[PDB]
RNA sequence: GAUGUCGGCUCAUCACAUCCUGGGGCUGAAGUAGGUCCCAAGGGUAUGGCUGUUCGCCAUUUAAAGUGGUACGCGAGCUGGGUUUAGAACGUCGUGAGACAGUUCGGUCCCUAUCUGCCGUGGGCGCUGGAGAACUGAGGGGGGCUGCUCCUAGUACGAGAGGACCGGAGUGGACGCAUCACUGGUGUUCGGGUUGUCAUGCCAAUGGCACUGCCCGGUAGCUAAAUGCGGAAGAGAUAAGUGCUGAAAGCAUCUAAGCACGAAACUUGCCCCGAGAUGAGUUCUCCCUGACCCUUUAAGGGUCCUGAAGGAACGUUGAAGACGACGACGUUGAUAGGCCGGGUGUGUAAGCGCAGCGAUGCGUUGAGCUAACCGGUACUAAUGAACCGUGAGGCUUAACCUU
RNA sequence: AAUUCCUUGUCGGGUAAGUUCCGACCUGCACGAAUGGCGUAAUGAUGGCCAGGCUGUCUCCACCCGAGACUCAGUGAAAUU
RNA sequence: CACAGGUGGUCAGGUAGAGAAUACCAAGGCGCUUGAGAGAACUCGGGUGAAGGAACUAGGCAAAAUGGUGCCGUAACUUC
RNA sequence: AGGACCGAACCGACUAAUGUUGAAAAAUUAGCGGAUGACUUGUGGCUGGGGGUGAAAGGCCAAUCAAACCGGGAGAUAGCU
């Protein structure tokens, strides 16, 4: 079904009674409020537009204010959408809590990967570095051949921007749900740095 | 002359 | 009036006459395991010893270590052992100079990328009033490997030996994505020890230089050897193949009419880009509701008033970044630095006192110092303005207002 | 064999595995006695081979300090066409 | 070329040291005639490294390692 | 005592990397060799082109050597571009 939007607080460890440590990624899923419900008559598809967090009134523009005022909800730090599973129904202003993940048992987290900037072929594509000696001349960490005896095919593994892109990790175990604190503990590491936004949805693989 | 250019 | 070369390194890509995995027919196929042929190119497809080698032999693995094309792929990408100069010997031929697909030792591989192409990243205009956001997904990429063990079952099979299909569960290798909580690396911006020397007047205490002077530790960050996830199931249409019913041909016949199964291929399902998809889309919201004149009178031109939504610029900046860009903040303010507190690391400072002839030790004292971290704090800097962007948004037609 | 085409000759040793190396056999394609033959301590920036130690040479790269590359201002080339 | 080159002779301080080596200094003389900033790939010149330790490769190329004084002790072979 | 040993100056140039329109028309950096001698070096002098010199490489003789450079024969000749 639909998911929820949160923030990456950081990672810690959870101790069990049997003597096991579970690497968890803490996620602060505050009350997500709906700002727009889309249908097939006006939009062509069924979905909801939600927001979370808060924002400066002196920095929220009037176009955005009118979008929040129409739904009777406070402005947030962004807007995200989720598709409905042909049986779900929501209403504008409805605030969704982390309790939605109380019986899912698994979720697929999505976030913006960290930014490595301009990367090489050894780091980006795990290319094999050439010989550091034995005669190598200025060709220690270079790609080498990029074709044949007259064009470089499309998709050729080269250097370029690495990171700062949308990444999704699948089939993560939900270890704990604390609605009183608006938290969510998922076993394993998720994408992005501390303070980044995370989209949490139930695992679709099942 | 020396083999490869220009060894 | 120059198309540089064997092999190796790196990077690959296509074909199928398929090595493994997958689906089937026959079998002199009992089972296990094999033989042969048909379909199948989605993915996967060894490390080493000797040798310049490819190849090959050998050792040890693997589900398998496929065959070929790509200037016997790839030297404006590397290498230069080999080939392929001048030097020097052996053997051999030659009176000799010298020579030999005979051997042997040694022996300069340059080029700042204009265009194409490719990997990344931006500016401009356009999408027909303008602007700020969320989306639809035409289409395009990525991913698709597999072993072992257990249950099923020591059952079926088989005289025994031996030993399953189907189906299910768990655990691994290789590859890949993300991540830094753990284990660790790095940590010339933290602390300490120590050698030689110079200086701060000197003692003491410090500092500079000697690869960070040489070393032992070590925060953050980055990071793998570290720890989490992933390959799918499912669906649709099929290949070889198996079929049902069924005539032509009173039988028979999988096919001609008709109908149903059928694989890692194909189309979807998962992940990512994505309306420059000029076929330029959809949705929500916000802003502007002036006064005239000239005129070869039109999607016309100019003047005064007006300057919105919003954007840009500037500034403090970022776990964003080559530059642009993207993100946050700008006194109605925690954006950066500083300050406070804590934490972490280093390991008991300095000074004084005590014991000792002294080097030292002890006490004050787990002291002092403490970078990037955590929580707070307007002390400093982020200035009021200005600039860009306008003034209701064409014609035709149709349906509605006035169904 | 600095000489052996056949040939990675054969045997042995060394290695889990040795077309090289060391030691024997002689079947010397095509050794041979001052264009010297066989040995030889010592020497060699000499050639080949095996060990100990050592290490980023490699498995497999990771981080850091600096000089360039990148941006700004100034000066301002080149082959080629 | 205001060019990382080449160019004979003389003078020869201090601490450590065997020393005209080397390190730090004196007298004295210089900072090398473009700078500012950022802190990507890649290149150059360096530092460190988990476990393994030549599996690299034509070849241990390069790098790492060894490194001084004194005493003890020291093989085959040998032209002694 | 020593064409003896280790090792600076000095003289050499074995390896690697860099550089290769270089800082340099052969160098730089890290190592390496000889370092009382067949050593090295300053000044001056001698040997001249089919000749010189050469511990010999076809090596050197003014960044040029299987016959230097300048000038002349000379508008050599070129059945080739
Ligand atoms: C790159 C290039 C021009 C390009 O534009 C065009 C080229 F790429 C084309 C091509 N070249 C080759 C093949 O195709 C080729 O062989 N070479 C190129 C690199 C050097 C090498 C060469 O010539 O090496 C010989 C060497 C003795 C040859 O030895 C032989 O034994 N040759 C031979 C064998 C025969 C056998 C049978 C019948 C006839 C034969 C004739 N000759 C020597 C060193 C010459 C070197 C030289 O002149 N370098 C200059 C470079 C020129």
């Amino acid at each position: 079904m639909i998911g929820l939007v949160g923030k990456k607080v950081g990672m810690t460890r959870i101790f069990t009674e049997d003597g096991v440590s579970i690497p968890v990624t803490v996620i602060e899923v505050e009350a997500n409020r709906v700002t727009q419900v889309k249908d097939l008559a006006n939009d062509g598809y069924r979905a909801i537009q939600v927001t979370t967090g808060a924002k400066k009134a002196n920095r929220v523009t009037k176009p955005e204010a009118g979008h929040f005022a129409k739904a009777g909800v406070e402005a947030g730090r962004g807007l995200w959408e989720f598709r409905l599973a042909e049986g779900e129904e929501f209403t504008v202003g409805q605030s969704i809590s982390v309790e939605l993940f109380a019986d899912v048992k698994k979720v697929d987290v999505t976030g913006t990967s960290k930014g490595k900037g301009f990367a090489g072929t050894v780091k980006r594509w795990n290319f094999r570095t050439q010989d550091a000696t034995h005669g190598n001349s200025l060709s220690h960490r270079v790609p080498g051949s990029i074709g044949q005896n007259g064009k470089v095919f499309k998709g050729k593994k080269m250097a370029g921007q690495m990171g700062n892109e949308r990444v999704t990790v699948q089939s993560l175990d939900v270890v704990r749900v604390d609605a009183e604190r608006n938290l969510l503990l998922v076993k394993g590491a998720v994408p992005g740095a501390t303070g980044s936004d995370l989209i949490v949805k139930p695992a679709v693989k099942a | 002359x020396t083999x490869p250019f220009x060894x």
